[PDB]
């Protein structure tokens, strides 16, 4: 009941840039191994025992935070579900750790090996410390992301990561099959050390606010090239189609000769030796037709691209000049290929754009090709293993290689350009990946409320190290952390990525800000206006206004605020030391305004929005969502039942709900070992509970899905089904296989309600509510579901001390949608009889106020830490790997709320 | 929006250059349809010059100007088509870049009046003014991004040097001309040296504002001097004479309208400079143009000659204030209002230096002194109040917000503790008194209260009055 204190400590993670996964026909290989090396282990530096954990974790889930967080905080490797760590004697997975065996067992010491292998076909992990296997792996689990190393530690460690080649040499030889790390780092980046998701770091004059990061998907590696399926070309297109072979042969053999290329009967790189390099119409035909099947796709892609091309001039074809090689860069038969002078061609711009398009589907044509032949992407090529290092989609190759093929297509568009054939360039159709979710998009920091100012004129300043979508001004205490700043009467802020000012909207203002710009905001509370100032001038807008906003009422307060876009970098000086302001001189300090905390020994503490879900009560004046509690009548158990208050109305939110009941059901410590009346003897000594939930008639049952979920769920996904559950299972056996143990984790243990629908011909929309069911065994750990009174197939089993919160998931199709009945079954006891220690032998069905209904925010307040971990990451040399230390000791003391198992 | 680039290029060029080259050719005309004709006709190459793609000045350089006829068009061609197969015989009669600036360069300096150069002020100048910003950022001392591109060498030869030399020399052209009756040109060379005034040197301070804006401020002393001369003895004869000074009051704020925007655009480049190091003249020039303020907040007259200037000549009094945000690629009274008026927009945007001389520990004597001219005292009367006064100066110890602003205060390059002498801190805060006084008379009129919307009888007997 009551909260609990403790002191813990900060635990901070490290990963390389290398980000390896599976999806169809993607080119990234399958099989990865990496070690890491335990230089220096202090095992108390404080009084809590020294965090150390290795293994890996996905790139969509993985966002642990300094500070508080699941359990009692210091979240590492493995808990959560995202991550599966190792720390020398347990597997550490969804914050349980389960004793594993190995030769030798023992904590993490110094000059151990960690040996960390992913097989991502099965997929697997697998460890070995020493040399010797772990015997225990981790299986089956998501595959909906990128995969890197990490090593999570608490301060008072010194470790090496060992990604062979050059960076690190292997203690131990990888099994047969699996890749060193080192090769799956892309060819636009450097292999380096760097935090995960971090919105803080290190700066010259002062720490650096950072925005979200920008991540890379699974399904960017894998190719998509335009479909070229409607092989339809004008039949004066299709004979031009092999004499663009023809020449294109030239061009690349051109280079060739560049790079010193002669004439051979063998066609080496190496060699320099090349049969077709003598003539377009000396080259083998054979040979030829090896680039006329692409050849045929660049002339197709112009009408898959949607470009207008046909026989504009004919004349044109017949009389052109021909460029030769020169006689004094000779190769060795001695004839002059001839490709086509095409000096007098010139490209429009739009034109220009449409070659570089076409230099893109040219190589996803080849990436794919070679996907399906086996081929991998590795940044040391091996033929023999047919590993490329350009076998990477486009936009992830890098410039070098990119500009060159841009060159070989331009050449192409010149040819047929110089034959005189138009070429349209198609109406581009601008479109949004959103790469992110929405919420994971924008990152605000505010001050604490307490530094909340109803009066006097205040000034502070904010440094665009970068240029992009970033928002600063002043806030209101109540500001809501998943709103736009500035869309709202809630604050007063500056974009200087297009020179706009935000309240209630959007209206020009200023200039776009540079690299460096700092900009000055000053508030007048006794004239009651705002004035932004850039590099020490005032802003105005489109008239004489010296002021932004005027006439703002000062109500409870206001607060400095800053919002930072994805890949954004921002510094926030709120003037602590009058000296290290830039351009508080020049313009406020004249004016009377004051640095917004002059007089303050220690500096401001500042408030960023946390993007991960959290459940939080329904709020009762919530616009959409009404929850009402229903008394238990004669032949009704107590209910809580959802509305949708503005369903068909305009402005109506339709989007998918997650719902749980905001107390849980603790399944027991220790297992046992292997009318309608209720019998007194049978219902006192069960340990079965039941609640169920009436899908109302009009909610689709495609749309519901009910179940119960561990506190550890912060899955918000408008997509949401069955498959996207987290899960993971955790194998053990002795030391010649024999498994013994495989136990199945998860957080979201639910039903979807369109197994429960019988396939009529239509009527889905019955006129029978569904009534689906819960029942868990608190002393087996097993659970089961009822469709309408009939058992379900699905079941789940548990292990004891987990906790449970009965939740529905739903998209609402009605104004009615849902309705948690808390009632019991015949010889069965009700939920308030396991969530309520006064009430084990109750068999009355209750609903206590304490019970109610909570719903996901995706986005919440957090305190930021006013100091953190000192971690310094180097390159330690060809052989030693790269190196991570982590010395000065932090503690916070952690604030823990037991039912829902945070801190 | 940078068309001439790519629209004036083979053809156009030539078609235009016969345009720039008769309208210029109007130098050797004295005629009657020629002088209404100027200001068009100004205004009419002053657009040009800004749009031409050739550095029509400077013939020396053409063959670096891809942007020209005699690069993109071969020798073959140009010759169906009629020219004179040379860029330099394109217009002979327009002098060089060196040429032309020497041109003007001895007419300032030779003090003549406006009637010897008519050509040279409404025409010369106006594309001088457009001429050279146009090559200054595409001739030498541009920030170029040419790491690839640095290959081709520079078409022109204008530096930060051209610029400066001008802008002097029109605000010696000005003060040539500064007591004349009538000139409606002020008005449009303050329009047209507002682009050359972003690169003056600070060397310009003190050579050339420093002792314009000083004849300026004792004309209007000395106006104003005969303006309470008349207050002090009524008479009927004083309305003959009323005029007197409305007449000289108009030709002041004619010239207080030719010089400030000058000095409007040049204290918004200087400021960052005057403020994070202290400077002597630009501490002089603020006491001067305080001076001026104080007389307009003062006279009756000064008010009403502004606006009645204002309205008459549609000065805008917003492009005067936008044109930085404009330049930086970013209703009420949009007609006249006296927070965009230029003479309170020049102290409001002088006031920091103003300001910045005195230390935080004058704060009190400056609520002190303000009390006094509120109350209707000479600028003597505050000295002696202010000299038997001089221990009610603030306290460090006894505020926490003056032990910072001290510390910054000390911290400034050009601060000596030597300063503080007791005649010099009495001067440096009756200065500010008069300025601050007078400045929140206008921006909280406080007229309200007096007549406020009555509705004495109109309200029922409007009809009766009609």
């Amino acid at each position: 009941l009551l909260l609990q204190t403790n002191l813990i400590n900060y635990v901070t993670s490290i990963r390389p840039n290398i980000f390896v996964g599976r999806a169809e026909g993607s080119t990234q290989y399958g099989k990865w191994y990496f070690e890491v090396m335990v230089d220096e282990v202090v095992p108390f530096l404080t009084a809590q025992a020294t965090h150390l954990r290795v293994g890996w974790a996905l790139t969509e889930g993985y966002s642990p935070y300094p500070g508080g967080g699941e359990g009692w905080g210091g979240n590492g490797v493995g808990d959560d579900l995202y991550s599966y760590g190792f720390d020398g004697l347990h597997l550490w997975t969804g914050h349980v750790a389960r004793p594993v065996t190995s030769p030798g067992q023992h904590l993490l010491a110094p000059e151990d090996v960690v040996s960390c292998c992913l097989d991502l076909s099965v997929p697997s992990i697998s460890f070995r410390i020493n040399g010797c296997p772990v015997q225990g792996v981790f299986e089956a689990f998501n595959l909906d992301g990128l995969f890197f190393p990490v090593v999570s530690f608490s301060a008072g460690v010194k470790v090496r990561f060992l990604l062979g080649g050059r960076h690190g040499e292997f203690k131990f030889l990888p099994p047969p099959g699996y890749a060193p790390c080192h090769e799956a780092v892309l060819p636009r980046e450097r292999l380096r050390l760097e935090p995960i998701k971090e919105y803080r770091r290190e700066g010259p004059r002062g720490p650096h606010l950072v925005g979200p990061s920008r991540c890379l998907s699974h399904t960017d590696f894998v190719p998509c090239p335009v479909d070229t399926v409607q092989i339809v070309l004008p039949p004066h297109l299709e004979r031009i189609r092999e004499k663009l072979a023809e020449n294109i042969h030239e061009l690349w053999a051109l280079t060739r000769i560049e790079q010193g290329w002669t004439y051979g009967p063998v066609r080496d790189d190496n060699k320099r030796l090349h049969p077709c390099l003598v003539n377009f119409h000396s080259l083998p035909e054979p040979e030829r037709n090896y680039n006329l099947q692409m050849s045929g796709e660049t002339l197709k892609t112009l009408l898959a691209l949607g470009c207008h091309v046909g026989m504009a001039d004919e004349k044109a074809e017949d009389n052109l000049k021909k460029t030769k090689l020169p006689k004094t860069y000779m190769m060795s038969n001695g004839y002059k290929p001839a490709p086509l002078d095409l000096s007098h061609v010139r490209l429009t711009p739009a034109q220009t754009t449409l070659v570089d398009r076409l230099a893109e589907n040219g190589h996803n044509v080849w990436a794919r090709d070679r996907v399906a032949q086996g081929w991998s992407y590795s940044a040391v090529q091996d033929i023999p293993a047919r590993r490329n290092p350009r076998l990477v989609p486009y936009r992830l190759l890098d410039e070098a290689t990119k500009r060159s093929n841009r060159d070989s297509l331009c050449q192409a568009v010149r040819t047929l350009l110089g034959y005189g054939y138009n070429i349209e360039p198609p109406d581009q159709e601008p479109s949004q990946v959103e790469n992110q979710s929405r919420w994971d998009r924008v990152r605000i920091f505010r001050a604490e409320k307490s530094y909340t100012v109803q009066s006097g004129r205040w000034y502070f300043e904010f440094e665009a190290v970068t240029t992009g979508e970033m928002r600063v001004g002043w806030a209101r205490p109540e500001l809501r952390p998943d709103v736009e700043l500035g869309a709202d009467e809630l604050a007063y802020v500056f974009n200087g990525h297009r020179g706009q000012r935000w309240h209630l909207g959007s209206e020009p203002f200023g200039r776009p800000w540079q690299s460096g710009d700092v900009v000055g905001c000053m508030i007048d509370l006794t004239e009651n206006t705002i004035i932004f100032t850039l590099n020490g001038e005032v802003l105005m807008s489109d008239s004489g206004s010296e002021t932004a906003f005027r006439e703002i009422e000062i109500g409870d307060g206001f607060l400095p605020v800053c919002s930072l876009g994805p890949g954004q970098v921002g510094h926030l000086n709120l003037g602590q030391d009058v000296s290290s302001l830039r351009f508080f001189a020049i313009c406020g300090l004249q004016e009377g305004f004051e640095p917004f905390a002059i007089n303050m020994q220690r500096p401001v503490t500042t408030w960023f929005s946390k993007s991960l879900p959290q459940f939080e009560p329904v709020p009762p004046e919530h616009p959409h969502y009404e929850v009402a509690r229903m008394d238990g009548t004669v032949d009704t158990p107590p209910c809580l039942r959802l509305a949708h208050r503005t369903w068909g109305s305009q402005n109506s939110l339709v989007e998918m709900l997650f719902l749980r009941l905001s107390l849980p059901v603790q399944f027991h410590q220790h297992f046992r070992c292997t009318d309608n009346r209720d019998d007194p003897e049978i219902i006192l000594n069960t340990t079965t509970y039941y609640y169920s939930v009436r899908v109302f008639a009009g909610q689709e049952p495609s749309c519901v899905w009910v179940g119960w979920v561990t506190p550890d769920y912060h899955q918000h996904d408008m997509n949401f089904d069955l498959s996207k559950v987290r899960a993971v299972t955790v194998t053990m056996g002795d030391e010649q296989g024999n498994v013994h143990s495989s136990l199945k984790c998860s957080n979201c243990y639910m039903v979807w309600g369109g197994d429960f629908v019988s396939p009529g011909q239509q009527g889905r929309i019955s006129h029978t509510d569904l009534v689906i069911g819960c029942l868990v065994d608190l002393a087996t750990g097993l659970m089961t579901f009822t469709a309408n009174g009939k058992e379900s197939n699905t079941f789940f089993q548990v292990e004891p001390n987990t906790k449970l919160f009965p939740a529905v998931f739903v998209l609402p199709t009605h104004q009615n949608v849902i309705q948690f009945e808390l009632g019991k079954q015949k010889n069965i006891m009700p939920l308030s009889a396991a969530m309520f220690l006064s009430e084990r032998k109750n068999p009355a069905p209750q609903c206590p106020p304490r019970l109610e209904v909570q719903m996901l925010m995706p986005v919440s307040w957090s305190r930021m830490p006013n100091h953190f971990l000192q971690v310094e990451t180097r390159r330690a040399g060809e052989r030693l790997g790269w190196a991570v230390q982590c010395q000065d000791p932090l503690t916070m003391m952690a604030l823990h709320i037991p039912e829902e198992n945070r801190c | 929006h940078q068309f001439g680039d790519d629209v004036i290029l083979d053809d156009v060029q030539v078609s235009c250059y016969r345009t720039l080259c008769s309208i210029y050719s109007l130098g050797t005309t004295k005629n009657t349809y020629v002088e209404k004709l100027r200001p068009a006709l100004g205004e009419c190459l002053a657009r040009l010059a800004a749009a031409m793609p050739v550095a029509f000045l400077e013939p020396q350089l053409n063959e670096y100007n891809a942007c020209s006829v005699y690069t993109t068009k071969s020798p073959r061609e140009r010759a169906i088509l009629g020219l004179p197969n040379s860029v330099e015989e394109m217009c002979p009669d327009i002098p060089v870049l060196d040429r032309l600036m020497a041109d003007i360069g001895g007419l300032a300096e030779s003090g003549a009046r406006y009637t010897e150069m008519p050509h040279v002020i409404e025409i010369t100048l106006p594309m001088l003014c457009s001429y050279l910003p146009r090559w200054w950022e595409r001739g030498p001392e541009a920030p170029p991004p040419a790491l690839p591109a640095g290959a081709p060498p520079p078409c022109t030869a204008v530096t930060s040097d051209h610029l400066n030399s001008l802008l002097g020399n029109i605000l010696r052209i000005i003060v040539n001309n500064l007591g004349i009756d009538e000139a409606t040109w002020m008005k449009r060379l303050a329009v047209f040296a507002q682009p050359i005034v972003s690169r003056a040197r600070p060397e310009l301070l003190h050579s050339h504002f420093i002792p314009t804006i000083g004849r300026l401020r004792k004309r209007a002393g000395k106006v104003v001097a005969e303006e309470e001369q008349l207050r002090l003895e009524a008479k009927a004869e004083a309305e003959e004479g009323e005029l007197l000074v409305r007449d000289e009051f108009s030709v002041l704020c004619r010239d207080l309208y030719a010089l400030y925007p000058l000095l409007i655009r040049y204290v918004d480049n200087n400021r960052a400079h005057w403020l994070t190091e202290p400077n002597a003249n630009a501490e002089e020039l603020f006491r001067m143009v305080g001076e001026i303020f104080i007389y307009w907040s003062k006279s009756h007259n000064f008010k009403r000659e502004e606006q009645n200037f204002v309205v008459q000549n549609e000065i805008n009094n917003m492009s005067f204030l936008t044109a930085d945000s404009k330049s930086k690629m970013a209703r009420r009274g949009d007609r006249y209002s006296v927070q965009t008026s230029l003479i309170v927009a020049t102290l409001k945007k002088m006031l920091p230096i103003g300001l910045n001389m005195c230390a935080p520990t004058d704060q009190d004597l400056i609520m002190l002194a303000k009390t006094r001219y509120a109350l209707k005292d000479t600028d003597e009367e505050v000295r002696e109040f202010l000299q038997n006064n001089l221990h009610l100066q603030g306290k460090v110890e006894g505020s926490p917000s003056l032990r910072w602003q001290m510390a910054l205060y000390r911290g400034l390059p050009g601060r000596e503790e030597d300063a503080d002498d007791p005649e010099k801190i009495v001067r440096r805060v009756q200065e500010v008194s008069a300025v601050l006084y007078h400045l929140e008379q206008t921006e909280h009129p406080y007229k309200s209260k007096k007549a406020v919307w009555h509705k004495l009888l109109s309200k029922q007997r409007r009809r009766a009055v009609v």
